[PDB]
RNA sequence: AAACUGCGAAUGGCUCAUUAAAUCAGUUAUGGUUCCUUUGGUCGCUCGCUCCUUACUUGGAUAACUGUGGUAAUUCU
RNA sequence: GUGGCGGCGACGACCCAUUCGAACGUCUGCCCUAUCAACUUUCGAUGGUAGUCGCCGUGCCUACCAUGGUGACCACGGGUGAGGGAAUCAGGGUUCGAUUCCGGAGAGGGAGCCUGAGAAACGGCUACCACAUCCAAGGAAGGAGGCGCGCAAAUUA
């Protein structure tokens, strides 16, 4: 669709797209350079986010975010805010007194990039620590697999 | 009312004291930094001008020159406190008031300019020397340091004169020298 | 804290300075220096406790004063300074040579030392970065820097290094096979052969060693230091 | 109730 | 109504009391009322 | 007192916490920088670690940046039109980072006849490409280029910023024209 | 001697007037910031209209000091 | 010859690193109460864009937007001698051992202000409020514990 949806002009940063050119150059193709990184430790960028056109600061593939910390995973739990989503996290706590088990569960806010796509309740999560987003927020979104 | 005059060409203080309403009439009513012709002083005080300095009323409080009253005020003074001063407007309540003379008139003072205070202390600093004493750069410094004589009683006589500073000497060119050296090391 | 707090309690200190608790209620706090607080010994304990060439604080200044002590061969006189690991110490007045090794139990004990080994100390690379018109520098474990180093050093390894004119003789390659020893962690003050290096991205890397007698341990890459390559250490053991 | 305005009469 | 966008009525205690009605107006209350209907080309 | 601490807020699900300290010196904050146009006026403020923040109050002057052409030249400010953040800076001449203001066009026309010997604004081996699109020209016919600021007057005590130009010139023509 | 300059007083003491993840324990990040002091680096100039013969060192002041004073009154002035 | 070269120190000085740190986060884990079951948007609750301020990231805050966030796996609310602990080292006739570690705040009462690397200062100042002292009556200077058991010395040197 169209990306310019807010009051402000949506632009990646680091991409100057008024450079001018000869009209042979400009009848060819209108096609603004894309920037992305590879984030490291394995995990590898999705076409989507190469080929796409969303702009978003804080996608990890193409953002201003670094991943340093902890990697995680969980279960995505709610889809209902934008470019974030609400997993759980299932453990248990041992009683040492009586030597058995009880069942617990965190709640936690992640930001999911639009590069992500196809993404339903309940499929498996991978996420990667970076600096805090929000007030509430944390980590990002790094790997999605089915259910 | 006392009146502390000061001559400062020749540099000499007095402390008279004026009971006559009539000769301090003609200082009433001015304000401070002013020039005033003292005509009205007596004969001896024909052509002479004064400068009124400042003064004390008669609970002791100075007065300043920016405040523009008859009466005191409280002002914050040197971090600043608030300090009780006179206004600058001369009247008759004051207890002293201070005249520096400026120009001088056709007789003498027998107090002030008859007689001659001298200058105590000669200059330190090199280039200041030499603006007093006009030398040029071939001129040595070091000749034309004043000397001052000192004599007391019990004591053999001697003279003592200060150290010049920013003199140049072998050790500050023997430093500059170093310096060029640690570059040339560095840069080697 | 309110502040940064400059009076270090006796029973605060760390535990391998030996310090008895009667004596009175504060200890050295060491001054800020190429080694950390809790990693190293304060010249003032060296000098009086182990040595006890000195028998109080004046002694010790005095003692200090006098520009008998040399640390990396260089006169100092402050005795608060903070000795650490791998450190040469010569006192000429008595002919006397230290370096400070960790024991086997996580001491640093009284090593003396040969005058001809007291010219040369091992450093461990702790960062290289480029820096100004393309310089390549080196920074090691004890806040050393140096610029021109060998383009095949890299970080984890040893290098020597020469007092007299700080600057790199040789250096030795981590690698499994080599002998190490562990400088923190539950394993400090062992002495072993690096046999394989594990390797963990975006976490902390373990490496395994054996002992002479066979035992074999685990401790992080940043817990051990290469002693020397191979079987032969670089540097005189203790006993 | 927050925002209904209280009403007066003219004495 | 976030930030207080919207209007709301409920007591402000540190205000109450804050000042007492003094009043000083010359002109009579049926000559205020006669001047109001002839104000402007009313 | 402005402070920007974060105890006085209220909790994720909603609960309220007592503080259990009074406001610290590193939480502090100070009064904004309303840049107005006028004769340069600027105050300098001492900060912690002892660096120092250049507090621009009153500006008339900055040098700007021709992207496409790139030429950095200093010029004058006229007027503020746009604000993506609130209409009242609009209104009041404030400058604030992003805001959109308009520039005189005398030295990029000067470099331009310097340059290319091509005549512009007046009324009616790579080669050298003089082409301008029809919006920049008829801008120059006016007099007054658009410009966006980047950098911020509150902290630097200059304001720098570049020509608009492209999709995004003709974006905030079309909000210029939409606010009137 | 007096005065000018520099540094510290923010640590240790002492203390009757607040507080459930707010503090606290362990782990973990600085690629999102700050830093007196300890230690190690770095700290030179071709020409480029400034002309002819300050870099052998350039300018302006102020305390201590001398002296005249005021008030019930500070070492206030 | 207004020649040319020089040692060992002291102090200061731009920037990098290091040490001492300080400050915001991540994860993990807190006692009792459900006769507290719904809470948050009660001067922002969740998030998006742009900006101010701040040492920086950030609803930290302001403008313009969406309607979100948490909860029986117990959210939210209320409690809780939260002098007492917590730890640490050392030891043959059972340990009358030893020591540390703190949650903050204030300087007659609430506000404003000045310095520094570090304090919204254990220290100056102004206004207001409340005290109390000296005077030639004009004006000036200020910021804690003992007894009440026939019993007051360490409230010191």
């Amino acid at each position: 669709a169209d990306i310019q949806t807010e009051r402000a002009y949506q632009k990646q940063p680091t991409i100057f797209q008024n450079k001018k050119r000869v009209l042979l150059g400009e009848t060819g193709k209108e096609k603004l350079p894309r920037y992305y990184k590879n984030i490291g430790l394995g995990f590898k960028t999705p076409k989507e986010a190469i080929e796409g056109t969303y702009i978003d600061k804080k996608c990890p593939f193409t953002g201003n975010v670094s991943i340093r910390g902890r990697i995680l995973s969980g279960v995505v739990t709610k889809m209902k805010m934008q470019r974030t989503i609400v997993i759980r996290r299932d453990y248990l706590h041992y009683i040492r007194k009586y030597n058995r088990f009880e069942k617990r569960h965190k709640n936690m806010s992640v930001h999911l990039s639009p590069c992500f796509r196809d993404v339903q309740i309940g499929d498996i999560v991978t996420v990667g620590e970076c600096r805090p987003l929000s007030k509430t927020v944390r980590f990002n979104v790094l790997k999605v697999t089915k259910a | 009312m006392k009146l502390n005059i000061s001559f400062p060409a020749t540099g000499c203080q007095k402390l008279i004291e004026v009971d006559d309403e009539r000769k301090l009439r003609t200082f009433y009513e001015k304000r401070m930094a002013t020039e005033v012709a003292a005509d009205a002083l007596g004969e001896e005080w024909k052509g002479y001008v004064v400068r009124i300095s400042g003064g004390n009323d008669k609970q002791g409080f100075p007065m300043k020159q920016g405040v523009l009253t008859h009466g005191r005020v409280r002002l914050l003074l040197s971090e600043r406190k608030r300090k009780s001063v006179r206004g600058c407007i001369v009247d008759a309540n004051l207890s002293v008031l201070n005249l520096v003379i400026v120009k001088k008139g056709e007789k003498d003072i027998p107090g002030l300019t008859d007689t001659t205070v001298p200058r105590r202390l000669g200059p330190k600093r090199a280039s200041r020397i030499r603006k007093l004493f006009n030398l040029s750069k071939e001129d040595d410094v070091r000749q034309y340091v004043v000397r001052k004589p000192l004599n007391k009683e019990g004591k053999k006589p001697r003279t003592k004169a200060p150290k010049i500073q920013r003199l140049v000497t072998p050790r500050v060119l023997q430093h500059k020298r170093r310096r060029i050296a640690l570059k040339k090391q560095r840069t080697k | 804290a309110r502040g940064p707090k400059k009076h270090l309690k006796r029973v605060a200190a760390p535990k391998h300075w030996m310090l008895d608790k009667l004596t009175g209620v504060f200890a050295p706090r060491p001054s800020t220096g190429p080694h950390k607080l809790r990693e190293c010994l304060p010249l003032i304990i060296f000098l009086r406790n182990r040595l006890k060439y000195a028998l109080t604080g004046d002694e010790v200044k005095k003692i200090c004063m006098q520009r008998f002590i040399k640390i990396d061969g260089k006169v100092r006189t402050d005795i608060t300074y903070p000795a650490g690991f791998m450190d040469v110490i010569s006192i000429d007045k008595t002919g006397e040579n230290f370096r400070l090794i960790y024991d086997t139990k996580g001491r640093f004990a009284v090593h003396r030392i040969t005058p001809e080994e007291a010219k040369y100390k091992l450093c461990k690379v702790r960062k290289i970065f480029v820096g100004t018109k393309g310089i390549p520098h080196l920074v090691t474990h004890d806040a050393r820097t140096i610029r021109y180093p060998d383009p095949l050093i890299k970080v984890n390894d040893t290098i020597q290094i020469d007092l007299e004119t700080g600057k790199i003789t040789d250096f030795i390659k981590f690698d499994t096979g080599n002998l190490c020893m562990v400088t923190g962690g539950a394993n400090l003050g062992r002495i072993g052969v690096i046999t394989n290096r594990e390797r963990h991205p975006g976490s902390f890397d373990v490496v395994h060693v054996k002992d002479a007698n066979g035992n074999s341990f685990a401790t992080r890459l940043s817990n051990i230091f290469v002693i020397g390559k191979g079987n032969k250490p670089w540097i005189s053991l203790p006993r | 109730k927050a925002f209904i305005p209280p009403k007066e009469k003219p004495i | 109504a976030s930030k207080g966008r919207k209007l709301r009525f409920h007591v402000l205690s540190k205000l109450l009391s804050f000042m007492a009605p003094i009043d000083h107006t010359t002109m009579n209350d049926d000559a205020r009322t006669e001047l109001y209907r002839s104000l402007f080309g009313q | 007192g402005i402070s920007r601490d974060n105890w006085h807020k209220r909790r994720k699900t909603g609960g309220k916490r007592k503080p259990y300290h009074k406001k610290r010196k590193y939480e502090l904050g100070r009064p904004a920088a309303n840049t107005k146009i006028g004769p340069r006026r600027i105050h300098t403020v001492r900060v912690r670690g002892g660096n120092k923040k250049y507090r621009a109050l009153r500006l008339d002057v900055g040098n700007f940046s021709w992207g496409s052409e790139c030429c950095t030249r200093k010029t004058r400010i006229i007027d503020v039109v746009y604000n993506a953040s609130n209409n009242e800076l609009v209104r009041t001449k404030t400058l604030v980072k992003n805001c959109i203001v308009l520039i005189d066009s005398t030295p990029y026309r000067q470099w331009y006849e310097s340059h290319y010997a091509l005549p512009l604004g007046r009324k009616k081996e790579r080669k050298k490409n003089a082409k301008i699109s029809s919006l920049l020209e008829e801008q120059f016919q006016q007099g007054k280029l658009l410009a966006c600021i980047a950098s911020r007057p509150g902290q630097c005590g200059r304001a720098d910023g570049y020509v608009l130009e492209g999709k995004e010139l003709e974006f905030y023509l079309r909000k210029i024209k939409a606010r009137k």
